[PDB]
């Protein structure tokens, strides 16, 4: 598929996707504040199975306003670019004290959503740790999330008034349901093992023991949900990566190297 | 950190489900997409190479062409430049002075063409 692409202050290419990639994104990222719009947009070719997604949310005095856009025709991305929720940012220090002003979306079919990301030592993502505001995501009316060792995914997504206020969510928050997974990291096959990769005790709604991978050649594994076992997500559970084969199944070790 | 273009105190924040698209998270000194702009700037120093602020108008009223501009992307200077980050040029509309030249100037419409303008910025 021919689609244009092009990082933010280049001139765009005409791409062209292989087998794998069959539609064309247009990520725009916007900010207002103090009467400045400033908007940076991307494209290139998009994959699979990703959705036309919306994300805003306040830091401080500014709305940033995420959105991506998708279809499967040549060169379809081209020149050109209510319900009250809570916000803040994890960044501004504004989530975590019991008060965080907040917001009303402006598209009917969006919600209200919760999205964290922790990570441990000198992390790959470049991703608030936690973030509310208000938008549409894969799998949204419902939630995704996934826990390692070293890090934990988690989105929750809802079509009532404040539904995402209150408490935020640490591993603490998160019964230990009894159920094992595993956690790994090296490099290819032989980073982590039976030797180097040990048995995670699964958390709560964490009970689907999952690996990932793809081409120098990533793979991770650990404890999903269904909803995160599925879709988009996963995929950019990590910078970037190939068609990445991931698996689920019930089991402790489930998840073992195979 | 920063490593992301994101020049003086910028933060690199990044956005999973939208692509590890990067926004630069600023401080109030430093305007702009990569903290690339020092707003607190009112004069520029010597001849202006190094300006980085804000003036957008010229020396007769009208206002200055985004280096953003469809019209300006056929001009040499402007904000696809593969060199146009350490040159101040980019979504702005601003006063730069990339080549040599006098002061600042900006490429400015009068009636059909595009002409190139002096800015107003004081000097020192
Ligand atoms: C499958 C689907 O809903 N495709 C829509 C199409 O109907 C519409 O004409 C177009 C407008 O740009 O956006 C896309
Ligand atoms: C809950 C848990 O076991 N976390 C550990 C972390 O403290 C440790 O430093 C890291 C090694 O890099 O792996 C994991
Ligand atoms: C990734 O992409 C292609 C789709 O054309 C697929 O055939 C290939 O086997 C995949 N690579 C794997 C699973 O290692
Ligand atoms: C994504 O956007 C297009 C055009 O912007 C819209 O018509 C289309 O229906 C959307 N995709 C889906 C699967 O609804
Ligand atoms: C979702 O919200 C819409 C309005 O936003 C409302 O009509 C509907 O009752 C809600 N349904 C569910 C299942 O949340």
């Amino acid at each position: 598929l021919q689609c244009m692409q092009c990082e933010s202050n280049q001139s765009c290419l005409v791409e062209e996707c292989a087998l794998g990639q069959d539609l064309c994104r247009t990520t725009v990222l916007r900010e207002w504040q103090d009467d400045r719009e400033l908007e940076v947009v991307t494209r290139g070719c998009a994959h699979s199975e990703k959705t036309n997604r919306t994300m805003s949310y306040r830091m401080g005095s500014m709305i940033i306003s995420l959105t991506e856009t998708v279809c499967a025709t040549n060169l379809c991305n081209r020149p050109r670019p209510y319900l009250e929720c809570a916000s803040c940012t994890s960044l501004d220090q504004s989530c975590e004290r019991g008060r965080e002003q907040s917001l009303q979306c402006r598209y009917p079919t969006e919600h209200c959503i919760e999205v964290v990301t922790l990570q441990s030592t000198e992390r790959s993502l470049k991703d608030e740790d936690y973030t509310r505001g208000c938008g549409s995501l894969p799998g949204c009316p419902g939630t995704a999330g996934f826990h390692s060792n070293q890090t934990f995914h988690f989105l929750k997504c809802c079509n009532y008034t404040h539904c995402n206020g209150g408490p935020v969510l640490d591993l603490q928050s998160f019964p230990p349901n009894g159920f094992q997974c595993y956690s790994c990291e090296g490099n290819n096959t032989l980073g982590c093992s039976s030797e180097e990769a040990s048995l995670i005790n699964c958390r709560g709604p964490m009970n689907q023991c999952l690996v990932a991978t793809g081409l120098r050649s990533y793979t991770v594994r650990g404890c999903a949900t269904a909803s995160w076992c599925q879709g988009s997500h996963v995929a950019d559970s990590f910078p970037t990566h190939l068609n990445v084969s991931v698996s689920c199944c019930h089991g402790s070790g489930c998840n073992s190297p195979t | 950190e920063s490593n992301c273009g994101c020049q003086n105190g910028g933060v690199c924040v990044s956005y999973k489900y939208f692509s590890r698209i990067r926004r630069c998270s600023c401080p109030r000194k430093f305007q702009g997409e990569h903290c690339e702009i020092d707003a607190s700037k009112t004069c520029y120093h010597g001849n202006g190479d190094s300006y980085r602020g804000k003036a957008n108008t010229d020396t007769k009223g009208r206002p200055c062409l985004a280096w953003n501009a469809p019209a300006v992307l056929q001009k040499p200077y402007n904000a696809h430049r593969p060199d146009a980050i350490s040159l101040g040029l980019g979504k702005h509309n601003y006063c730069r002075n990339p080549d040599n030249q006098k002061r600042p100037w900006c490429y400015v419409q009068i009636g059909l063409r595009q002409f190139v303008q002096e800015c107003m910025v004081h000097d020192c």
